[PDB]
């Protein structure tokens, strides 16, 4: 069975609510695994503590970057950066669970959660899950996005783990 | 350059040798480098450069120059992850603008982007910064 994950997502120490997802190891088990075992902490590090540092509603919400509130840190279970495993699934909408990068094979922790579909990034980021509840709490954290990506408030992954 | 992409012009490359010979690396050659270099990818200055025979302590104090502006670059515009919205593209890095890790191709994807980053500008501006440094 594809494993299931959870986020427990927290602005400014405040419970919002529970975001699960499921990812997509029959068709991209290594890129799956990495964010499977960053969310269990597994290999001692990982995404509990982690902010979403950059929120454009409309668009997306990007986190996991455990070493800083920015887009410039992470890495995989791997080493620091992986390869793009395939671009076989689309951003075909809203709950789209992808690879955050800078540019080919420099996948390291990073993720995004679109919320709406983004045809245009196909073939650039790998597609590895998708949200499966709390979809709600995705569009409330949006609140707090804004058209250039900088937060009003500090969005956390306060806890997180494997479901199934 | 780029006017379309073409190859940096022989004569013009062998005007600047000229210039260098005569007038090592006196106030006079930063006119001449800025005027002869219009247009110019940072494959093009590099070539510019790379022409220059000999000259080893003002070309490796020029080397250092650019080394500091590409740092203070990269201090300034880390480079955060992606997606971006359609269309754009990513920003270079201080060695994709002083054409260390970016191809031609690269430079003119970003040089003709709308709207441009002017990779060749930038540069041109690092080496006159440099330039002036060395004539004292």
């Amino acid at each position: 069975v594809n494993p299931t994950v959870f986020f427990d997502i927290a602005v400014d120490g405040e419970p919002l609510g529970r975001v699960s997802f499921e990812l997509f190891a029959d068709k991209v088990p290594k890129t799956a695994e990495n964010f499977r075992a960053l969310s269990t902490g597994e290999k001692g590090f990982g995404y509990k503590g982690s902010c979403f540092h950059r929120i454009i509603p409309g668009f997306m919400c990007q986190g996991g970057n455990f070493t800083h509130c920015n887009g410039t840190g992470g890495k995989s279970i791997y080493g620091e950066k992986f390869e793009d495993e395939n671009f076989i699934l689309k951003h075909t909408g809203p709950g789209i669970l992808s690879m955050a990068n800078a540019g080919p094979n420099t996948n390291g922790s990073q993720f995004f959660i679109c919320t709406a579909k983004t045809e245009w990034l196909d073939g650039k980021h790998v597609v590895f899950g998708k949200v499966k509840e709390g979809m709600n709490i995705v569009e409330a954290m949006e609140r707090f996005g804004s058209r250039n990506g900088k937060t009003s408030k500090k969005i956390t992954i306060a806890d997180c783990g494997q479901l199934e | 350059p780029i006017v379309v992409h073409q190859a940096i012009s022989p004569r013009t490359l062998n005007a600047w040798v000229k210039v260098v010979e005569e007038k090592a690396f006196s106030p006079e050659v930063i006119p001449m480098f800025s005027a002869l270099s219009e247009g110019a990818t940072p494959q093009d200055l590099n070539t510019m450069l790379n022409t220059v025979g000999g000259h080893q302590a003002a070309m490796q104090m020029l080397k250092e120059t650019i080394n500091e502006e590409a740092a203070e670059w990269d201090r300034t515009h880390p480079p955060a992850m992606g997606p971006l919205p359609p269309g754009q593209i990513r920003e270079p890095t201080g060695s994709d603008i002083a054409g260390t890790t970016s191809t031609l191709q690269e430079q003119i994807g970003w040089m003709t982007h709308n709207p441009p980053i002017p990779v060749g500008e930038i540069y041109k501006r690092w080496i006159i910064l440099g330039l002036n440094k060395i004539v004292r």
